[PDB]
């Protein structure tokens, strides 16, 4: 009786699973690995923080290699709980990667948002959440800083960590733009809020302290990475109407091997926007009240699942002129391809579609480069813009080829990639392989 | 002592010509 | 005169006016004060 | 059309992900393993259990190496739904392991619900909870089975599964504390509550069964395996106060090559409280309304992840005089080193100071070895307890440098470090390499 | 700094880090063949 | 444990050689001053080895 | 154990030898070898009229 009586039952069906083992599940053995340390140094800020202006820094070589940045801020409530949405994300409206004068990448607040939305999951996002906005009911004139991580290559993984010793002659920079006006901050809406205050930033790089073996090779061999970068194109929506679904046929200027697509549309009004106001109770300010206005969101609720408010009707992916795939709805975008690729959950509006496995990991699992690609083209269709968001029956019994007649407030488009280039270092110096 | 090679590549495939960038050693006695 | 004016870079002699770009590779680690007041007892066992 | 108008825009980029391919994602090689089997097998305890009570209990050898161990706890509530947290956890006082006479290892009731705060997430600190608590509006009478999973090494990976069976003259053996009170269950706040059910207790332990060459190569061959402790002092908090900031430079008595640090404040009448009392929801006793009482928690809701409710100001950790790292304020071990190294969400009052790039895992990824540090101190900037606690904008609109006025009940103060040190297994007996 | 904590080596440490077999610092990727997914609507027999 | 009972331990093997053993009890008084004589030495009724 | 006299309340001694009212000695603890060092205590509830 008791675990030996499983033990003894064995015969031809188990051998595939162990005779003449390999492996065991009771034993582990640890990888012993070259010493190392890890510390958070504040860098210098040139240029002024405040709204709007653009500073730099030029990362400091106190250390052998870099991982994390964080970019801290502190900033105040100019109104009450509820009227901001990730304003740490908001307000630090870009960052720009530049190695040896060269651009090797550069995130948007917006992908910030979009990165969020298809990658971070489970108490990961909520955990972002409490770093970025303020999550517990904060009231007007409250103040908290907020640390928003980069999302470079080298800021996910200690295994792309930049060797800035490997770069003796080089510069290694990050450029900041810090938006004009930041949602519950500074401004409410188009209003500006007198008073507000500006914020305080402060940009905190994670080194790694090499000991002299390994300090040694990075500073002498030549070194090859695989990493990622974003690339990034603006556009406007054809925007859908009430008498039509409009449709839209975009060229994608995309270069690389790309791991996937992502795009969203949105509000360019508010910040995080990518489904439409509505008169039900998460989707406007005063949602569910008399007061209930479906030209203004409820800002600290401004994501939704409710795909009911989104504006992709269905859409496909061409590559020279050819059908990748055959034609899928929105839903599919938003609910399917995160599921088999990612495992989280993607709000309304916000769309992915993968060429990889596994486009949340750095492993390449399979790309579709786009350098070899005459003319990508990404082809959408709307939604029908009839239904009347001040009434909440009109949305939540709605179809599914019709939206809210506040989705055409959803005028702006943004297409993201996700590539994979090659950053070579010799003699000290360095960039990217390819163009 | 730094160790400068070739960097072993795939060729390109349309064109021939690209960025070279040498090394150098920036010391002076 | 000859005006040498020296630039960035230590761990050298003076014959070398500049030794790294950004980033020297001459580091130099702490030296671990009170490093004897420190036994590093090892572990032994009971009868068994 | 189609994927295979992917395929064809083939490049010189593409050389660097697929070309000389080593691996296909596609066919999965699985790893024969050794044949073993698991059983639950519950063990005997004694002493008289109850409130208050210490008990051990040796485990048997039923199996030949051991990897899980749950403790169950029979409790009835002592009031209603809301009056309880983490009752499980909080009776089981602390737990030692002790092997071949050695005392290998010992946790905490805080330290369970510290590493819990932690380093567990999503679905698996729920589940955890569930299992320790009551989480569906139970009310007085009703009687529960809890389950306490422990945390030692062996009880995370069957890797570091106590090999019972190359321990042949050496004993194993668990002792156990129960706490004198438990909230809801036999005391509310300091009162007690008459006819309260004492504890039944059982402790189980999953054994592994291995077949007869594993079990040969166990029994005869020595072993040795990298292993992790933890090391803890309780200390008094240089409380904050409305008129101060208070400050405090704390030595550490650690030793060992350690992963991180960890720590709280406390207020120790209340267990698991981390963070100022409020009248703010959840924050406190009938907080929010007329009842509202600042002095004692909304026990069912005793943590939150409102950092205006937690006292650290900011930190450092300084080696032998000198800073290790700048100094950080209290949400940047709150919130972003648990963001980096864990990837789940601290509630406030719980830091972390990590010298791993991944301390939440078995494999040593960075250590500080303290026994090679002659000071290593832990250096704290409490924030100013000037915050009228019993109204709501006092809290909820302030500064980051101030909290609660309440928030000077938590003069507690749990500092722990996690460490490796190796177990050393052969000829019948085993122990600790270092001390 | 961080320089503080690589001096800190002992008998302990040659269990983590002597000899050291791996670095966290230079991810290998592994080449793999080359593939592409397409999702393509089947058709279903039967009302 | 308790009046009357008899209780017993086999001693673990927590180091090579022993000596010393002494055995803790809690008792209370249940009269006053002048009511006890040796009581936790009356309370160990005999020690088998 | 260690000496056989009778110590007031509020003084306490705790040996690292068997006999420290010898010469000898007995036995030592090395606190040249032993880099923290710490006494632990808890302190009584002072609620008594």
């Amino acid at each position: 009786a008791g675990g030996l009586s499983q033990l003894v039952a064995y015969g031809a069906q188990d051998v595939y699973l162990t005779g003449n083992p390999q492996i065991t599940f009771f034993k582990t053995v640890y990888r012993r690995y070259t010493n190392f340390a890890i510390e958070s140094i504040q860098q210098t800020i040139n240029g002024s923080v405040g709204f709007g202006n653009k500073v730099s820094t030029q990362i400091s070589r106190n250390g052998d290699l870099i991982t994390d940045i964080v970019v801290e801020f502190v900033l105040t409530k100019g109104g009450n709980g509820g009227t901001t949405y990730y304003p740490a994300e908001e307000l630090l409206q870009d960052v720009e990667l530049e190695i040896g004068g060269q651009r090797i990448d550069k995130h948007y607040n917006d992908w910030f948002r979009t990165y969020d939305a298809l990658f971070r999951m489970n108490d990961d996002r909520y955990n972002y959440r409490r770093m970025t906005d303020w999550v517990n009911n904060e009231l007007v004139g409250a103040q908290k800083r907020f640390y928003v991580p980069l999302i470079f290559f080298f800021n996910q993984t200690p295994g792309l960590a930049l060797p800035l010793i490997a770069l003796q002659y080089h510069e290694v920079k990050l450029y900041f733009t810090l938006a004009s006006q930041v949602q519950g901050v500074n401004y409410n809406g188009s209003s500006a809020i007198a008073g507000a205050a500006q914020p305080t930033m402060s940009v905190w790089v994670d080194y790694i302290f090499l000991d002299t073996q390994e300090r040694t090779r990075f500073a002498q061999l030549p070194h090859e990475y695989l990493i990622e970068q974003l690339q990034f194109t603006g556009s406007e929506t054809a925007t859908p109407s009430a008498t039509t679904q409009a449709s839209q046929n975009i060229r994608l200027n995309f270069n690389h091997p790309t791991k996937y697509l992502a795009w969203n549309f949105n509000n360019p009004t508010n910040y995080g926007q990518y489904t439409a106001l509505a008169n039900i109770p998460g989707a406007c300010s005063g949602a569910g009240t008399a007061a209930a206005t479906v030209t203004t969101p409820d800002y600290g609720n401004t994501g939704t699942y409710n795909e009911q408010l989104a504006v992709l009707d269905s859409a496909k992916i061409q590559l020279n002129g050819q059908d990748r795939f055959a034609t899928r709805k929105g839903s599919y975008f938003n609910k399917v391809q995160p599921y088999q690729s990612i495992g989280g959950v993607t709000p309304a509006g916000v769309y992915l579609y993968s060429f990889a496995l596994k486009p949340a990991g750095r492993q390449p699992s399979g790309t579709c480069n786009f350098s070899r690609i005459d003319n990508a083209t990404l082809s959408l269709t709307y939604k029908t813009c009839s239904i009347d968001a001040t009434s909440p029956a009109a949305v939540l019994g709605n179809t599914e080829t019709v939206t809210a007649n506040t989705a055409t407030l959803l005028t702006a488009l943004n297409i993201y990639a996700k590539n994979y280039n090659v950053l070579r270092i010799m003699s000290g110096m360095g960039g990217l392989a390819y163009a | 002592f730094v160790v400068v090679g070739k960097f072993v590549e795939p060729i390109p495939s349309n064109p021939g010509q690209d960025f070279t960038l040498l090394p150098m050693d920036q010391t002076y006695t | 005169t000859e005006q040498l004016r020296v630039g960035p870079g230590l761990g050298v002699g003076p014959e070398v006016a500049a030794t790294g770009g950004f980033h020297q590779f001459y580091r130099q680690l702490p030296l671990n004060i009170n490093e004897y007041k420190l036994t590093q007892l090892p572990g032994r066992l009971v009868p068994g």
